[PDB]
């Protein structure tokens, strides 16, 4: 029953949001717990090689799955923390992850959307342009977050 | 008025300075990323080479 | 005592699952999610009253 | 002149941008409250 | 008339607010530097 409880948590990592900053804690803890129970069983049963226990095979399979999940979570975190100042989103990434795959998985990206006078006009124009560029950067960062969510 | 133009000029200058500082910070972030990548390459090479040159003999004997 | 420990272990596993779901709800925004009207009606009006949230 | 119109348009854009940002922040706080209630 | 004064007052408030934020950020960075030195 402890093993069943631990296995029930092996999948929660893929529902945990990347912003909470705790995916690694969960998946690493799950893997270590599974390994500990495998070792305990190995201490209980005889060290023969004529067959494997079914429970041991199940624990081994779950451990491999959780290692795969840890690698995937590292990749998802890497995708999530991407910005226009360090990466460029290829057009195919858009086509696939922002349009096609979301429809398949039933997700639907919402997609939210005297010199003093001349100096003042120039300053207002600069402020507006600066906020426009910040808005564009934020939009691209949101796209990267959405791609991570789809994966 | 003089107050209005002074304030607008100050706001623009403040935004420009903040942008410059943010640029330098992003440069530091990119340098950290590059160091991480180069050590990723080195550690992948070392890991594969070691796992093939120190767990090969066990197959040779078994 | 063993029965009590096992019962508490099951409860804590349930609490981990619920905590993951709660964290998922917390980190939502219009850029990636849309709040359905029934979610508003229930979780911002009715349930808070029953719990004296105010 | 042209500069006056450009400044007016820039100010209007700034105000609209901040209004939209406030709306988004309000929705985020609604989600946070829902999580708190659960 | 009144609109001009109101707008000038708003701009002055915005500038003062940004100055205050800048001072607060500067003091926070000083505390961070003290931590690095220790
Ligand atoms: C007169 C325009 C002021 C804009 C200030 C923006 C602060 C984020």
């Amino acid at each position: 029953i402890p093993c069943v409880l631990i296995t029930s948590l092996a999948i929660l990592v893929f529902y945990l949001p990347s912003d909470c900053g705790e995916k690694m804690t969960l998946c690493i803890s799950v893997l270590l717990a599974l390994t500990v129970f495998l070792l305990l069983i190995s201490k209980i049963v005889p060290p023969t090689s004529l067959d494997v226990p079914l429970v041991g095979k199940y624990l081994m399979f779950t451990m491999v799955l959780v290692t795969f999940s840890i690698v995937t979570s590292v990749c998802v975190l890497n995708v999530h923390h991407r910005s226009p100042t360090t990466h460029t989103m290829a057009p195919w990434v858009k086509v696939v992850f922002l349009e096609k795959l979301p429809a398949l998985l039933f997700m639907q990206q919402p997609r939210h959307h005297g010199c003093g006078l001349r100096e003042a006009v120039d300053g207002v124009r600069f402020i507006a342009d600066h906020m426009r560029s910040e808005d564009d950067d934020q939009s691209v960062s949101e796209d990267w977050k959405y791609v991570a969510m789809v994966i | 008025l003089t107050r209005a133009v002074e304030g607008v000029q100050y706001i623009a200058d403040h935004l420009k300075a903040e942008d410059t500082d943010f640029s330098v910070k992003e440069d530091w972030k990119y340098v950290a990323m590059v160091i991480d990548r180069i050590f990723l390459w080195m550690f992948i090479i070392v890991c594969l080479l070691g796992t093939v040159g120190l767990f090969l003999p066990p197959w040779l004997a078994g």
